[PDB]
């Protein structure tokens, strides 16, 4: 010859993948990586977040002190997990802003309770019921105090409780709506009257309303549930003619990174920073298609189930 | 591609090249050989790894948020909670779809670049001792044993040594 | 000499449109397409979406059964259109969270009503009035049953109505507020009373409010409107001393693509996927500038009134 | 033009070429003429149609949403409902502005690329029988009748049968 | 020897800046410009936006007419500035929708008050209290009229006040909740009062709750604050048998660029379109890391504190 | 860069050039030249100024909004107000991050482009009178005084004035 020939080229592969670009929406490159997490194991990992399985207990039931929720006293969590099998097994209750209370308690992230003695005078304390048995024995919500007549007298109550500590106190109280006029008098002797719970910034008034409610667990009555926050240097102040389901103390209002989630996924011993109701998912990808409900360092939820990012050149095979 | 080399004037790739992304293939009287080019292969990988690292990372760490499923008809406030989350999901789904399209368009275009860059780097080395055949191959107009083709891949090829022989064979 | 010249070039047009780029604010290309729909015809097309023109009626008026809205009974819609000229012409009323009741009925998409027999004993039914004239004579909301004294006596009412079906039920009821103490006794015999409507999941209590009002269309009084959803297996429980505007049955609540819109645009014989209060607009373009209120397969509302997308190369004349 | 061919080293375009986007003009012994190039015209048109269909794709279908106009002053809940829709509109208005700007910048640059790719194809084909005049044209140093031109417009120009005639006309 | 040489090149600098790209996280260019405004003088410029310094008065207190806030009467603003040192010095009060009332008044942007003569009959007016002193002299909110009994009599008030102007009217009124059953009868002779405020589209009814509230400036009562908007053609209608804190007139309610901001920054004499609680900031950059709370023509808040936009080429020096 | 000129076949930049972004250094019998090229410098500056003005266009003008800081616990309605503002900030933070990354990538690639366009502008001018030495420099094969060099920068270089002198030295 006295001649040589030098050819330049690029590599190719047999398998290849399709990705989308600005111009084509299916074009073949040598290699791509998935950007959308679309699968979970089905199990929540109990590290590195304090997970608290509520089992048969709702966060509201545990807050009030339902007897079968006794194991949740003074408990704290990063993520509280409510199960669809949860039930209530105490006195019938109702919460006007149930979602708000559930939210603020979940965000606070603990049930650490501090006892307080309020000084009720002239009334019987520690009322119980056939519908809230702690051992076939009658009892009540562990964190509420049912006030009723004492030797067939019920004097009007006036009570203060100052917040001299340095944080915010959360009080949970209630009002009793008996089913019959005669049940009203056998309990509080007087006809229905008011409950006025106030602070220097909050103002709440409940008027008991006697009436037949749906029979639940042996009774046709219902308790309404209300909440009050007391700032430092402020004062909680209760004035009630009767029908008062009194608080036994206060919860601490922390403010952290805790929340609540509805799931039935089992809890393993594993490690992943992201939690979804469908279980834990890895966060090595920037997007996910598992669930829009997430907690932790999670990929961002998107509608696509696959987004292939090209990690190689165009694949042009041979003939 | 915008540079016209991959799926362009290179008619196809080499499934037989496994030690690199871009490379060489030659023929002497000594026989034929093949060798990858480390420099251009590295340049393309480092860019793609770099963009891959930009894409896959924190932060989206959220903790207590709004409720997104509802067992009850509630009306006004629940409509708003649903609308906020639906708005957020559409916007990110758009951001994700557009990001991949731009990145993949640029990934394809920068790999075409490095192929074209290796070709021009080689054309400048050979000066007047070789001619572009148009298909990615050069025609070298002087006997080149395995030593000098390895001095081209190497960047040590000195063209003044073969200029006399090459110019004669080109011009008749 | 034996020459030849071969010139490579691109086309151009005397025409040119200006487009926006990353680098230049106006640069001329050979051709571009508009991406922003900015004009409407002014008319709503009657297909593909099942429009229901409310004309002189509002959805709530049709829900309750205002006599001049009787033709809306058991009507179904994809998009209900409310008109600014609508009016009320029955007994005066107000709805707390009016916007909510309107929303949940509008997204339900129908007014299919189903009668139910409530065991009301000792009480007269079918209370009538003028200011709600159903042609000359006196009558009431078609879906509401006004209960009043029977021989000047009003026994306290306590009736139940369970849900044994596979769907949610919507109950609309009311509470009467007479404008004088005498009106309260002339209708229900007793003084100020109580109304208690309950499910296992909800709890609703209204205390009537006796005292004067802006007398509307001839009467001293007004009605409050409430709703109650009863899920399958649950129970409706009504107990009232009086002042109860009882329901006559339930509405079937559905979930679907139904909604409501305020517009005075005329309805036309044509087809168009996207509906705005300005009328229908085409949806061949990705964005629109007509109105942020839309219904259906619509372009996304944006602030710009034009965005030209280049569909050709740079245009370089040719003087 | 990122590639410097359209509005670059090609002084202007041809309003007289209505059968294609890119093409050839020629001058020889038999006369002058003009023919569009189908391959590069189809390449550009196909890329522009492809990106146009992705922009127009159109998945956005909403039904019952929040209220967006109000006849009464309500305060807090209404402040939020307006703030949500305003935030959504500003975010989509940004997306639409940026999309058009990026796409148009890419449409100008890719149509510029095709022009350059067609010029390089032609140069590689002519080998040593032609010289770049710097304006988009080639000096062809030998006799090139219509069939010879028609053979350049198309991938079948054998430079070897004209090389000796051309190389002598180039060097004297 | 017939030689020559011609080298092409580009400039560099000895000190480049680092910027981010799609592929490299940090790469050196000859020059860049910052896009995130991260600093501020710490002072609010009083131009071109009409600023109103709230001093020790919150907007609500200036609305009602707290004695130490009388210098705020009939003032306009584009931006009202509430200070953290504000205090209340009049009768203790409570606004059920405090955020809402604060929002709507702030958006209206003025406190232009107009006297109207309501025809109160058979009652004393201009009631005062020790808790709200003007000097050592007892007085009250300047925009509220405290009605109480005259000669052991409180006739049921009924007043009409029609809006015949061309703008909307904002009326502010209240209901007095006395601390004891005796305070009630001393002031309003009736055991428990009532208050009805109506337009042709509104029904606000309040029954006062008698009970002890937190001791404030020698007073254990409190005042609920309510607001009502009357459009042209509409009428304002009030009936009361006791406990009414009556309005003295209306506020003109405009709509426009007015709002409110909480800040303790000082107000200098300069010009700046963008305002934040941390002070005014320049708006030449598209983004700012100062504060998510902004007023006016501001950059958009982002989480990043620096974003370098390259304004030169790659900077490549030698060694 | 995608065009492999800056940080590519041109080994580094000139800290000694301050009156222009791109320029010519030359050498001949009267040594010592350096001059900046205004046309290419102007082109890169116009585009960079053009995009810099697009990104600081300054449209956001908001007045009465929602409250974004809260001193009391309010639960559900407040969760939503925080979620709305949080969602909005994350989306604009993403837009800002992506905007900078795209513009800076494009700025590098367009400045690299102008360098390459100037090289191809010079290469076409010189025709057969010079050769690419590989480091962004041409070896000119004929006597070229400072006036002749200036004609190359002014775009007034007549190549066949020197074509016979140049082709001699090239092939001898
Ligand atoms: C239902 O239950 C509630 C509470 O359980 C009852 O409300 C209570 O009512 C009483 C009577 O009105 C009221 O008592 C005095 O309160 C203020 C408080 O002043 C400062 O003190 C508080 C508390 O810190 C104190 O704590 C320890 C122990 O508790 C004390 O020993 C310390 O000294 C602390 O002060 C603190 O937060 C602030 O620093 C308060 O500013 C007080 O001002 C009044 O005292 C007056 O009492 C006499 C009235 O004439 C008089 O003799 C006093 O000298 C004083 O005021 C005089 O001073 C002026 C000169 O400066 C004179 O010119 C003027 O004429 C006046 O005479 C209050 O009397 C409680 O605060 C209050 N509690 C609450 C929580 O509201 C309620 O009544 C009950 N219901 C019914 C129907 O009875
Ligand atoms: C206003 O109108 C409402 C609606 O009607 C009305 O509410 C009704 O109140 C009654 C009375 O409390 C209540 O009656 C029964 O409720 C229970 C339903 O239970 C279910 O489960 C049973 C087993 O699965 C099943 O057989 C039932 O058919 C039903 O499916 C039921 O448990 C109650 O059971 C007691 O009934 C009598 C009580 O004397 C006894 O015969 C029974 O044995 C049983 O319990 C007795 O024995 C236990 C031993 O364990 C003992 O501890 C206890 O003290 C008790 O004496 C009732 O039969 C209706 O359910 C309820 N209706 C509802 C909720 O819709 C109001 O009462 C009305 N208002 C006024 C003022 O009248
Ligand atoms: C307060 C009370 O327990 N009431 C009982 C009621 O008892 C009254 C009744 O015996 C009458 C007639 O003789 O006499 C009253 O006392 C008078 C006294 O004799 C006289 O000396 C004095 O002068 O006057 C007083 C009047 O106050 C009695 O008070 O009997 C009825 C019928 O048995 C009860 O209804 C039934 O309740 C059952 C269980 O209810 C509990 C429960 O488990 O829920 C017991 C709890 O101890 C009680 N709570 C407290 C704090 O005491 C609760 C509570 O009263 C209700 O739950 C409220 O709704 O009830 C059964 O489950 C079913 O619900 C009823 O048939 C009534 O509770
Ligand atoms: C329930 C009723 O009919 N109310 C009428 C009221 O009727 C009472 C009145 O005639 C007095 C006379 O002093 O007698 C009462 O009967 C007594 C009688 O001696 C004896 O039979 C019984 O044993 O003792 C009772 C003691 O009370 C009557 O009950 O008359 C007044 C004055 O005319 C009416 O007010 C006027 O109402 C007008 C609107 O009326 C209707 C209507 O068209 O809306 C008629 C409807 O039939 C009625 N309701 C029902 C359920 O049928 C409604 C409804 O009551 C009101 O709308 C409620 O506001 O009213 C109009 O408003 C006019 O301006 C009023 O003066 C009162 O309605
Ligand atoms: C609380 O405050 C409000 C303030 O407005 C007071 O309400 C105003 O006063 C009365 C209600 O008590 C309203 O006047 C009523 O108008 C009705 C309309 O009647 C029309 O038709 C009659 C023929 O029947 C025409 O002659 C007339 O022009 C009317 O246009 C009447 O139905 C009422 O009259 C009734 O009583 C008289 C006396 O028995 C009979 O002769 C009548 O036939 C009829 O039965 C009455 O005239 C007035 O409109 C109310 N104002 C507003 C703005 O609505 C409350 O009184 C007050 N409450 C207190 C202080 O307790
Ligand atoms: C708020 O807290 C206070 C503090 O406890 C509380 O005050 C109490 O109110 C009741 C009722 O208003 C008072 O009891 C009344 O006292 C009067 C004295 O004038 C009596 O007339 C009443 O008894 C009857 O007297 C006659 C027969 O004895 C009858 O002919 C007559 O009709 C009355 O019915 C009744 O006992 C009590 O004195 C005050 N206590 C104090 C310490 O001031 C108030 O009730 C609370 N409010 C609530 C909870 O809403
Ligand atoms: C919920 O539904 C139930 C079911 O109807 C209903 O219960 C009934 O309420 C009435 C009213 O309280 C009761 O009737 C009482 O019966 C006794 C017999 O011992 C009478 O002595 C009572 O007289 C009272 O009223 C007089 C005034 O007229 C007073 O002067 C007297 O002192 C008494 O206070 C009264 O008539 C009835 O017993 C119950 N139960 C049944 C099975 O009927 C209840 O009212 C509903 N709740 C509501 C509507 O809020
Ligand atoms: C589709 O329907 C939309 C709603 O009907 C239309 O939007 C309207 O477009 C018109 C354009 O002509 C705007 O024009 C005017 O705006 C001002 C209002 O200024 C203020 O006036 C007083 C101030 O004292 C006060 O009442 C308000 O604060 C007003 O803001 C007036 O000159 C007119 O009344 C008219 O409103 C409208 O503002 C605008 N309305 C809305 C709700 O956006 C749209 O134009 C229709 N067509 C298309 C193709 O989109
Ligand atoms: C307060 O109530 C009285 C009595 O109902 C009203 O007096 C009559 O009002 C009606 C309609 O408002 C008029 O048609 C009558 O002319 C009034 N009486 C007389 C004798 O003419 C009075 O108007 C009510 N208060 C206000 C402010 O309107
Ligand atoms: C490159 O390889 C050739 C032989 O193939 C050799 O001549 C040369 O020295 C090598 N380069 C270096 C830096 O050793
Ligand atoms: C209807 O309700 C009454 C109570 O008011 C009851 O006595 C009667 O049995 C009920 N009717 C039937 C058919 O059960
Ligand atoms: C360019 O250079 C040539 C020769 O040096 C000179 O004749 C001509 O006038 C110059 N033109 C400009 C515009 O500098």
């Amino acid at each position: 010859n006295s001649m040589a020939t030098l050819c330049l080229g690029h590599h190719a592969v047999p398998n290849g993948t399709l990705v989308k670009t600005i111009t084509d929406d299916q074009i073949e490159v040598t290699n791509a990586t998935e950007l959308v997490q679309s699968s979970s194991t089905g199990r929540i990992c109990n590290s590195p977040h304090q997970i608290l399985d509520g089992k048969n207990c709702t966060l509201i039931d545990a807050l009030l002190g339902d007897p079968h929720c006794d194991d949740f006293q003074n408990k704290e969590w990063d993520l509280f997990v409510e199960r669809s099998t949860a039930y209530s097994n105490c006195y019938p209750y109702y919460v006007p802003d149930y979602a708000t209370l559930r939210s603020l308690v979940a965000s606070s992230g603990n049930l650490e309770f501090t006892q307080e003695s309020f000084n009720w005078t002239g009334v019987a304390q520690d009322g119980s019921s056939y519908a809230c048995r702690r051992g076939s024995v009658n009892s009540f919500f562990s964190r509420l105090n049912w006030l009723y007549n004492l030797n067939y007298k019920y004097p009007e109550q006036n009570v203060t409780m100052p917040n001299n500590d340095k944080f915010d106190k959360l009080y949970i109280w209630g009002v009793h709506h008996p089913g019959t006029d005669k049940d009203q008098t056998n309990l509080y002797v007087q006809a229905s009257g008011r409950v006025i719970v106030s602070t220097k910034r909050s103002q709440q008034t409940v008027i008991p309303n006697i009436g037949s409610r749906p029979w639940v667990r042996g009774v046709s009555s219902i308790i309404s549930i209300y909440w009050t926050i007391v700032k430092p240097g402020d004062i909680l102040l209760i004035n009630s003619t009767g029908n008062l389901i009194a608080p036994r103390g206060y919860f601490k209002i922390q403010s952290g990174k805790s929340s609540i989630m509805r799931s039935d996924a089992h809890i393993d011993e594993c490690n992943s920073e992201c939690i979804t109701p469908n279980g834990s998912i890895p966060n090595d990808k920037p997007f996910q298609n598992v669930n829009k409900i997430t907690y932790g360092a999670c990929p961002r939820y998107v509608k696509q189930n696959t987004l292939k990012l090209a990690t190689g050149m165009r694949n042009v095979p041979e003939k | 591609g915008i540079f016209g080399a991959i799926a362009g004037f290179i008619e196809n790739g080499w499934e037989g090249m496994v030690d690199g992304w871009y490379g060489f293939r030659h023929q002497n009287s000594e026989g034929t050989g093949q060798a990858a080019d480390l420099k251009s292969t590295q340049a393309a990988i480092n860019q793609i790894t770099g963009k891959l690292n930009r894409v896959i990372k924190k932060t989206n760490e959220k903790f207590h948020q709004i409720e997104k499923e509802f067992s009850e008809v509630e009306g006004r406030i629940q409509d708003l909670e649903k609308y906020v989350e639906d708005t957020k999901i559409d916007l990110w789904s758009y951001n994700a779809e557009l990001l991949v399209a731009l990145e993949n368009q640029h990934t394809i275009d920068l790999t075409d670049s490095e192929m074209s860059k290796l070709f021009e780097r080689t054309r400048r080395q050979l000066r007047e001792n070789a001619e572009d055949m148009g298909n990615g191959c050069f025609k070298i107009y002087h006997k080149c044993d395995n030593a000098c083709i390895g001095s081209i891949r190497n960047g040590t090829y000195d063209h003044d040594i073969y200029r006399n022989e090459a110019l004669n064979n080109r011009f008749q």
